[PDB]
């Protein structure tokens, strides 16, 4: 069932206007004091440069071997790229969120994005081997037919011998021939200590990259750059002061996307385009609070003093920790 | 329905079938479950359609534990999937009972409770969960006199008095136990060619049915005088201590030395009514606990103790620890300590 | 939307008045028969969500999700396929589902409920898939009185019946329990030949249930003789 | 099921060696096989089954084949691992087919190699297990239903008696149980005579020394000995097996092959050399002076072989002296164990290393064994303690198998209750170890010249012999100054020629 | 399928019966005189269970009672019921009981019920559910619904504690008979019946053979018969005597006697060890009757041994005196006593390390017993 | 992707002290391993300060040298960091010292009295009977050797206080130091090295023959 | 529980090794509890 939906992801090729629009893309608001400057993230810059080199067909021309000048320029360029891997592994699923960066970088890639699933090769249990071999060779032939394209393989740890053979012959054959050398075989998982040492060769799925948890400045930057891309301008009072830094939480990925969507929904229901303090507070209150019937309050004042004292102490003393609301 | 094994659940189901006068559908638990999927569900839905066609009907399912077993582990063999398919199919058929068209009554019977899944017992499926427990003394009398209609006795008054006196010593016994006592007494009488059930046949049936014998060998052993003497001295010491320290509820009645046991072979006249027991009663029980070791140390010396009679002051130790810790009229305190862990290291020397 | 609470509180009433006041198609199934057999393990979830999409915008309401999203779903592959299908239909991501994430056909609200909120997986209650959680609890005394009036309207009550003096005896009772109590009082009303149902019928029903709760099934005659069997002084101690 | 029906199996009772007791017991089976009439007239019930239990490579299959060859009866061979399948019931069908083909040509012998494959015990520590139980049921039914008058003897060869079900050990199925002990010195001698007739042999090879100096080696291991000797002679292009090539095969299979140029620093070899030479010197001195009941040094090496950076070779004595280990014998062996640390303490002064730690652990455990397990001293002890660490008895390193083994308590342990005598046992062990350490260091420090000269000679030659150590000990008497060694033109020079 | 042919075993074929045989013929009476049993109003007890040590021949008793009853005999292994598939075992039990009811009157035998009679809730697996299903099916076909009054089940187990108390409920398994180990006369008659098929002599006394091999099962006596055939052709005598039986029993209880090379001091050490044991034993009451004394090494024991046969009634019941254990500890310590008194304190050996720990273990068991 | 802290001297001062103390105590031990490079990496998860050390049957003296070296960052942070600002940086080393000392008492027998008593082996799962009151004695021995290594480190680290201050400020102002730079610092400012033979206690030291 | 089969050879012990094993563990646990709850 997966072959039909991955065969129809691009039944028609990208139009000239679409390719021309994608070929002239820009940086889009990195140099702001509120969101995601240059030095904040080096890995995404490297992935952006890799996919940009993939876009302009700058990988099939692997070398020049000229007299002195173009060789020097190429050496300097290869220095600047890292500080030309045709396949890159990323191992950063210790926190949350996998697709939240892959599709975020592929939305402007303009090439067919094919995500083959390895779990389909496990639930099929001399007829199974033939069916599996035909299926995997059809996937690889379709991926070749969609050149240039980006192949994403999530959760390698599910891998069984037939797929291993397919992958090893693909990465042993399609890197010195098969003219479209720019076929990215990017892959992600959450356990790096179980992969076999035969799949970490320099010619076979090298350059591992880590993804860590999100810190508070990174949370603010990601929230701002996620709210701004939908025409919603952040009001110049919370990122202009210490307003929403002291109330923000959800220090993980996929916890800011839902918060951003809830805040945008709340502002849309008010027919507004700016987000104030109250909208963020009402969005945070709707995620970490449970709706309840048969409501009853505290009948003994005296636990109220406990909460008041703890909150005052946590406010004045620990100036780098949140305060949950008291009720 | 559920309860102790062999309490008469099948007899109650047969009584329901007989006295109902309604179309009765006897089924089985493990009849439906097989290795091939779909057979159990098809069988049960055919049964349910048949009961709906013949409404009103009494569908009885013996031993629902076969299919009603709760998931308590990974079913690698795959039969658990068939069991759950059948179970959920029974649940859907039960929930498909509209009150205006289906007068079908489900009668369950099981010997276990903890292995059942708490969805059949939910509302709309099993509302009434009754339990037939062990009958009382009147209930025991009723079941033994019901089981003794075809049973030939010397006279009606003699039969009645024998039934009453066996009813007074058959405590903690279910209907199967009393029926088997009567059955074994009949076996003894037919073997001995006696046309009526004598008293000694009831006595031997009771002796067999409580499992007094465990060796099960040819009882022909020349007991040395050194053993008859030890048993006689132990029994006499127990008699002397019991007469000197009178227990208000267990007077000594009979005494034999014909058996080797860890405990003395004494018999007490049990009178129910132990609501209260004073500290003096606990002290007297402690004194009575350690009689054989004292008597064997007195007459025969320390170097002649048995392995059994020296394992008698240990029970006195347990009883004294019970008195100190779990009764609370000593000077140890007025708390109730359960021996496992609420014994802080300060109270250990005091207890010792 | 994740509903939670004790069973029998009328969790279906919330969804039904949801459908009634909202005026939408309401796709409703049960999660027990989704791990049915080998003919269609996870295809029922897919056809469920396809019917929901084809009639979108609408609601999706599934009963006893703990039988699907339980903590033992990753052990059984048959459970795992169903859970993966459910969690894939829960989101967008056009591949493997073949539909635009933002569309009228994707305006579907997934209502789920169970009786054991802590038994569900950590990745199913995550925000983005399950956003709001409603906790419905047992009613209190006045709602119990109203339910007693509602479920006993079509019965011949006496003049001395008043449930306001037995609210303390029915703590933790659900609507099904109050209905069973009324039916119990009616049955022991007709058993004793009584035409109506006074307060004493309800008192006797509650008292007999309490007596049965510790495993005492005795009629009046056997209870009387067993009371007469015990002596006087050892009853005098229990009296003090 | 191609059960080979061979009229002549090709091996007889002259091809087996070292199995004298078992073949003498099986001579009754051979007599039953060749003529059962005199057995039948007097009324014997012959054994329904005979179970051959023993170590691998001892030729139990060869024993059964020789029985069939001498008896002149067809031999049915099909291993236990041939009874395991995926489909259910096929193994029982194969059992029935093999049994009925045996009943066709009576008398006949049924042999099942590795019978424990189908007869695994239901240990309480897929459908294949049900197949194993059904095959076991069919086999026991066929064995119990076998009338003894038709003379079909069934043989079962196993490597482990513990995993085999006790139902087969019940009389009526396996009446006879024969152990196949590893061949003795005469047995290994005869196996060497048999296997040496197949390859070209020189007169310089003395197989008696090889049979005596290779204890517990199976017949297949002697076969691989002679085969690797042949291949070594092929590698050296020798026309026949020389004694040097035979010893080369010995050091190839015992300790392992020699590496090429893999050496550590000059300090990493001096410490190992000092330890091994000190152990050898203590052993030789205890042999010379007090006439201990201990072993003798053969050769000491620091050339890395296998996974040992250095090695000292000790002969193995006769087992009759390995039963009543007295206190003095254990004390001298324990002194031999601390000889290494004595060498590090006298040569390096006070900077010892980690090369002698294992000998220290062995000494510490055998002190406890002397104290607690054997209770050789005479304060009586209430309990023994199991070894926290277990090292198997092994090759050229110190024997540690004088009482069968060192790290094996004979189930002589109990959990302790009193914790005040445990410290007195620890103090007694510390006192014994410390006193014994001072005695061994005092005896070794009295001879620094012989120790230093042996270390230098072994460092120069990378290998020394026991006779060379004896020559150094004789030519360097006690209490001679170290300057006598230090004035020599070459301290690592050996003027003695073997 | 589960029906066997040629059941000719009777009570004469089996020895060591005793009063249990009476119960056995009672079963025969249940199959013959049941008319007056049901005339008086007695329901025939379907469940009879033989419990005892293995090798006593419980299945042989089943064949005997089936042959004497003169009915159809079913002998089914309980290991076939447990399987990786579910439902098939229940159908197997259904077919078994259906063909037993169709072949009425008949007796059915199932051996080793511990495999399938295990209490439910002890193992977590599909095999446990299949075992529960088979147990439920056999329970229903035993007592569940009406329809059986003629088929009687006989069973043979070893451990009675493992069985489900639901099975032990009267009307399903109410007759519980224990088959003890044969005593003195029982071993005599078992040896006689197992030796009737071979030509014996008139001067053959089984009393010494029975007293020599004490505390052994009937299968071991059949084994003694089996080692009464193979070992006389080495010398080639005329007729079997009691000496061969005594040597066969000596070989069986310890092992085969093998001779190896030995020095003089080793023989002296084993001799003084055995002398220590016997000499300290003869002065004590519980170990006074030393009958054999040899230093010959046997299988597993390179030492010798001392043979005593004390009274075996007080030991089983527990009526051993405190002095009876202080004497045994002295006996175990006396090898070390002889070693110390002969070779000195400084030359203690390690040959007595097996008795020196038995003494301390006995002392430890005494002080906290 | 992001550093967890800014590049201010108040943050890098504990890490500079840590690295400088470790490098100095590496330098002052004779015949020990050689420190090569020191730097302050802004985005290292192990810590801001990083130190490269290249190693030169390990004898008793090598283990003693390692044990006394295991105190350098802790003692440097003790003289240099002001009160009110402590570190959890040296803890991962100090437990290593807590690992090292017992090894000469249980495993190798290099105890305070050069006793051949061995109670632990490489493949052992537990120890011997060990007594009940005998454990206090060996515990005192282990605390003795640990304190002896600590006092040796303190004595040979407090005599290079100004050199340590120099190394800290050069590390703070240059962010890169090499072995040649450390040699220059310990030469100009008067660093005093230790001399062979190196022992924790000279009361039982002997000389090889 | 005193090794009900009598030993015909004196070499065998009168008690099984696993007879008094729960009491040893009970005493060890009690002593360890007293030792740990005092320091």
């Amino acid at each position: 069932r997966e072959f039909l939906v991955q065969f129809s992801t691009l039944r028609a090729e990208k139009r000239i206007d679409q390719i021309l629009l994608s070929l002239t893309h820009s940086d889009h608001l990195s140099k702001n004091d509120s969101g995601y400057q240059m030095i904040e993230q080096p890995g995404t810059i490297y992935l952006r440069y890799l996919v940009d080199i993939h876009k302009k067909y700058l990988m099939n021309y692997e070398f020049n071997t000229s007299c002195l000048a173009e060789r020097r320029i190429f050496l300097a360029h290869y220095q600047t790229i890292t500080y030309p891997s045709r396949s890159i592994l990323v191992i950063g699923s210790i926190g949350t969120g996998r697709s939240y960066l892959v599709k975020y970088l592929a939305t402007n890639s303009y090439v067919p994005f094919i995500t083959v699933f390895l779990n389909k090769f496990l639930d099929n249990k001399d007829m199974m081997l033939e069916i599996d071999r035909f299926y995997i060779t059809l996937q690889f032939e379709l991926a070749k037919a969609m050149s240039p394209c980006i192949i994403w393989i999530p959760n390698i740890h599910d891998l069984s011998y037939l797929a291993l053979g397919l992958l090893v012959n693909s990465l042993s054959r399609d890197c010195e021939r098969c003219s479209t050398r720019n076929i990215l075989v990017i892959a992600s998982t959450h356990i790096p200590q179980k992969v076999d040492p035969a799949l970490i060769a320099p010619n076979k799925l090298n350059t591992c990259i880590k993804i860590r948890r999100l810190l508070i400045p990174q949370q603010r930057k990601h929230f701002f750059t996620l709210s701004y891309t939908r025409g919603f301008h952040l009001e110049k009072k919370m990122f202009h002061t210490n307003g929403f830094e002291s109330i923000t939480m959800g220090s993980s990925a996929r916890d800011l996307v839902a918060l951003t969507n809830e805040a945008l929904s709340i502002s849309i229901t008010q027919k507004k385009s700016i987000i104030d303090t109250n909208t963020i507070r009402s969005a945070l209150h709707r995620q970490t609070w449970d709706l309840r019937s048969q409501v009853r309050s505290v009948q003994d004042h005296g636990i109220l003093f406990y909460q008041i004292g703890r909150a005052v102490a946590q406010n004045v003393l620990i100036s780098n920790c949140p305060i949950d609301p008291i009720s | 329905l559920h309860g102790p094994p062999g309490t008469g659940k099948t007899l109650l189901a047969k009584a329901i079938a007989g006295e109902a006068g309604l179309p009765f559908f006897a089924a089985n638990g493990t009849d439906f479950v097989e290795m091939f999927v779909g057979v159990a569900a098809s069988r049960v839905k055919d049964l349910f359609a048949s009961s709906r066609s013949y409404a009103p009907s009494i569908i009885f399912i013996d031993e629902i534990d076969a299919i009603g077993s709760k998931r308590g582990g990974p079913d690698i063999g795959g039969g658990g999937a068939e069991r759950e398919q059948g179970l959920l199919q029974i649940l859907t058929e039960m929930d498909g009972f509209k009150v205006t068209t289906s007068q079908v009554l489900v009668i369950g019977a099981t010997n276990r409770l903890d292995i059942l899944d708490p969805a059949l017992l939910r509302k709309g499926r099993f509302d009434k969960i009754i339990r037939v427990g062990l009958p009382s003394k009147d209930g025991r009398l009723a079941i033994l006199k019901v089981h003794a209609r075809n049973k030939f006795f010397r006279s009606e008054d003699e039969k009645e008095e024998l039934l009453q006196e066996v009813a007074e010593n058959t405590e903690d016994f279910t209907g199967a136990e009393l029926q088997n006592v009567l059955n074994e007494a009949g076996i003894l009488t037919a073997r001995k060619d006696l046309d009526y059930i004598g008293r000694e046949e009831l006595l031997e049936a009771l002796k067999r049915q409580k499992g007094t014998f465990e060796t099960g060998q040819e009882d022909s052993t020349e007991v040395p005088e050194e053993l008859k003497l030890r048993l006689a001295y132990r029994e006499a010491a127990v008699a002397v201590l019991a007469c000197y320290l009178p227990d208000q509820y267990r007077p000594i009645s009979e005494t034999d030395i014909n058996s080797i046991r860890s405990q003395p072979n004494m018999r007490y006249s049990e009178t129910s009514g132990r609501v209260f027991a004073r500290k003096s009663d606990y002290v007297n029980s402690i004194i009575r606990a350690c009689a054989p070791r004292v008597v064997e140390e007195e007459m025969f010396g320390i170097e002649n103790l048995c392995w059994i009679s020296a394992k008698s002051t240990l029970e006195a130790s347990q009883r004294a620890e019970f008195l100190i810790l779990q009764t609370g009229m000593t000077a140890f305190g007025k708390a109730y300590y359960r021996n496992q862990r609420d014994l802080v290291p300060n109270l250990v020397p005091k207890l010792e | 939307v994740l509903l939670s609470g004790p069973p029998g509180t009328g969790k279906t009433l919330f969804a039904r008045t949801l459908a009634k006041e909202s005026g939408l198609p309401f796709v409703f199934a049960s999660g027990a028969e989704f791990t049915d057999s080998e003919k269609s393990g996870a295809a029922k979830i897919n056809e469920m969500f396809s019917i929901a999409r084809r009639n979108a915008p609408a609601f999706v309401f599934v009963d006893e999700i703990d039988a699907i999203a339980g903590r033992h779903a990753r052990k059984d592959p048959r459970r795992r396929a169903t859970f993966e299908a459910l969690i894939a239909q829960l989101d967008g991501e056009k591949e493997k589902t073949g539909i635009d994430r933002f569309s009228l056909r994707q305006a579907v609200i997934f209502i789920c409920a169970t009786n054991r909120p802590d038994e569900l997986d950590l990745e199913f209650v995550r925000s983005g898939r399950i956003d709001r959680r409603l906790y419905i609890g047992l009613p209190d005394a006045k709602q119990r009185v109203q339910i007693f009036g509602v479920h006993s309207a079509g019965k011949n009550l006496a003049e001395d019946i008043d449930f306001g003096k037995l609210v303390f005896r029915t703590v933790g009772f659900s609507g099904a329990d109050i209905r069973n109590l009324v039916n119990e009082a009616a049955i022991m009303s007709v058993r004793k030949g009584r035409s109506y149902i006074y307060q004493q019928d309800i008192v006797d029903v509650l008292d007999k249930q309490l007596l049965e709760g510790m495993g005492v099934l005795l009629t009046e005659e056997e209870q009387q003789k067993c009371e007469q069997s015990v002596s006087y002084e050892k009853k005098r101690l229990l009296a003090v | 099921a191609e059960a080979r029906v061979d009229g002549s199996t090709g091996v007889k009772f002259a091809d087996v060696a070292g199995i004298d007791e078992a073949v003498d017991e099986l001579q009754e089976l051979v007599k039953y096989l060749k003529n059962p009439d005199l057995f039948d007239k007097m009324g014997i019930k012959p054994p329904h089954g005979v179970l051959l239990e023993g170590p691998p490579g001892c030729g139990k299959t060869l024993v059964a084949k020789a029985i069939a060859g001498e008896a002149g009866v067809p031999f049915y061979q099909m291993a236990g691992s041939e009874f395991v399948e995926v489909l259910v019931g096929v193994g029982s069908a194969r059992i029935r087919d093999l049994f009925k083909r045996a009943k066709v040509n009576k008398p006949s012998v049924i042999f099942i190699d590795e019978i424990d494959a189908l007869a695994t015990r239901r240990q309480g520590i897929n459908a294949a297990t049900q197949e194993r139980e059904t095959t076991l049921n069919q086999l026991l039914i066929e064995l119990d239903g076998f009338d003894t008058g038709k003379g079909v003897i069934f043989l079962g060869a196993t490597n482990r008696r513990d995993l085999l079900d006790p139902a087969l050990l019940r009389p009526g199925r396996f009446d006879r149980k024969i152990r196949v002990r590893p061949p003795n010195a005469k047995g290994r001698l005869d196996i060497l005579k048999i296997h040496a007739s197949k390859v070209k042999m020189s007169d310089s090879v003395d197989l008696s020394s090889y049979a005596s100096n290779l204890p517990g080696w199976s017949g297949a291991k002697l076969a691989q000995l002679v085969q690797e000797a042949a291949l070594v002679a092929v590698r050296k292009t020798h026309n026949s097996i020389l004694q040097s090539d035979m010893d080369d095969a010995v050091d190839r299979l015992t300790v392992g092959p020699t590496r090429i140029g893999l050496e550590l620093g000059h300090q990493g070899q001096c410490r190992r050399a000092t330890t091994e030479v000190g152990v050898a010197i203590t052993s030789h001195l205890l042999l010379r002076y007090e006439n201990a009941k201990i072993e003798r040094c053969d050769r000491v090496s620091i050339i890395p072989r296998g996974q040992t950076l250095s090695q000292v070779v000790f002969h193995r004595l006769d087992d009759e002296s390995y039963m009543f280990g007295r206190l003095p014998q254990l004390l001298h062996r324990l002194q031999v164990l601390l000889g290494g640390r004595a060498a590090e303490e006298v040569i390096y002064g006070s900077d010892t290393s980690k090369a002698s730690v294992d000998y220290l652990s062995d000494a510490s455990w055998l002190a406890r064994k002397i104290l607690t397990i054997w209770n050789l001293e005479n304060p009586m002890v209430i309990h023994g303690e199991p070894p926290p660490w277990r090292k198997r008895p092994q090759f050229v390193g110190p024997r540690l198998d004088f009482e069968g083994s060192l790290y094996d308590d004979y189930d002589l342990v109990e959990p302790p209750v009193n914790f005040n005598m445990d410290d007195e046992v620890a103090h007694r062990s510390e006192e014994l170890i410390s006193q014994m350490y001072n005695k061994t260091v005092s005896l070794l420090r009295q001879n620094q010249t012989a120790l230093l000269k042996t270390v230098k000679v072994l460092l120069n030659q990378k290998e020394i012999s026991g006779e060379a150590i004896d020559f150094i000990l004789d030519h360097y008497p006690p209490q001679t100054p170290l300057n006598s060694l230090l004035q020599e033109q070459n301290p690592g020079s050996l003027p003695f020629v073997p | 399928e589960y029906l066997e042919r040629g059941v000719d075993v009777k009570f004469t074929d089996v020895a060591g019966l005793g009063k249990i045989r009476l119960e056995l013929e009672e079963i025969v009476k249940f199959f013959t005189h049941g008319e007056m049993y049901r005339r008086r109003g007695v329901k025939i007890p379907g469940g009879i269970l033989l419990c005892g040590p293995p090798g006593v021949g419980k299945t042989l008793l089943a064949k005997a009672v089936a042959g004497e009853a003169g009915v159809n005999f079913f002998s089914i292994s309980a290991s076939q019921f447990v399987e990786i598939y579910v439902g098939v075992g229940a159908s197997r039990v259904r077919a078994l009981y259906q063909e037993a009811r169709e072949n009425a009157p008949s007796v059915v035998f199932i051996d080793e019920l511990d495999a399938v009679g295990r209490e439910r809730g002890l193992i977590k697996g599909s095999g446990g559910q299949e075992r529960d299903a088979t147990l439920n099916q056999l329970l229903v076909s035993l007592d569940g619904f009406e329809g059986r009054g003629e088929v009687i089940t006989i069973a043979s187990t070893n451990r009675p504690d493992i069985l489900d108390p639901a099975l032990v409920r009267p009307g399903r398994f109410d007759r519980k008979i224990f088959i003890p180990k044969p005593g003195l006369i029982g071993r005599m008659e078992i040896l006689q019946v197992h030796a009737r098929k071979k030509p014996m002599a008139e001067d053959l006394d089984y009393m010494a053979v029975a007293s020599m091999t004490d505390g052994m099962v009937g299968a071991e006596l059949a084994n003694i018969v089996e080692i009464a055939a193979i070992n006389m052709m080495r010398d080639g005598r005329t007729e079997l005597t009691t000496d061969d039986l005594l040597q066969a029993a000596q070989i069986e209880e310890r092992g085969m006697l093998d001779r190896k090379d030995r020095s003089l001091e080793t023989w002296r050490q084993v001799a003084i060890n055995e002398a220590a044991m016997a000499v300290v034993a003869v002065n004590f009451p519980d170990m006074k009757n030393i009958e054999f004394l040899t230093i010959n090494p046997r299988a597993g024991r390179e030492l010798g041994y001392v043979r005593v046969k004390m009274d075996h009634i007080k030991f089983k019941e527990g009526m051993l005196s405190r002095q009876s254990i202080l004497d045994h500890i002295t006996v175990q310590l006396a090898p070390r006593a002889a070693d110390e008194l002969w070779y000195g304190e400084d030359q203690l050996s390690t040959i007595w390390a097996e008795t020196s720990d038995n003494a301390r273990s006995a002392a430890r068991s005494l002080v906290l017993g | 992707l992001n550093p967890t802290v800014d590049w201010t001297r108040e943050t890098k001062f504990p890490h500079a002290v840590w690295a400088a103390g470790r490098a100095l105590i590496t330098l002052l031990i004779p015949n020990f391993d050689v420190v090569e490079n020191l730097w302050l990496e802004p985005s290292s998860w192990e810590g801001i300060g990083c130190t490269k050390i290249t190693k030169v049957t390990e004898s008793r003296s090598y283990l003693e040298k390692k044990l006394v070296f295991c105190f350098g960052s802790h003692i440097a942070s003790q003289m240099l960091l002001p009160p009110g600002d402590e570190n959890f940086l040296s803890s991962s080393e100090i437990t290593k010292a807590q690992e090292i000392a017992t090894r000469m008492v249980l495993q190798y027998g290099w105890g305070p009295d050069d006793s051949p008593a061995v109670y632990y082996a490489t493949n052992a799962v537990s120890a011997l009977s060990m007594g009940n009151n005998h454990e206090y004695e060996m515990a005192g021995k282990v605390e003795k050797i640990y304190d002896l290594a600590y006092e040796k480190a303190k004595g040979m680290l407090l005599k290079n206080r100004r050199v340590l201050e120099k190394i800290t400020e050069e590390l703070l102002e240059f962010e890169i130091l090499t072995h040649k730079d450390l040699e220059r610092i310990v030469h100009e400012n008067g660093g005093i090295r230790e001399k062979e033979p190196f022992f924790l206690s000279g009361t039982n030291y002997n000389e090889a023959l | 529980t005193s090794q009900t089969d009598p030993p015909t050879s004196i070499y065998k012990r009168w008690f099984i090794k696993n007879t008094q094993e729960k009491h040893f563990e009970l005493l060890i646990q009690r002593q360890r509890w007293l030792r740990t709850n005092s320091s």
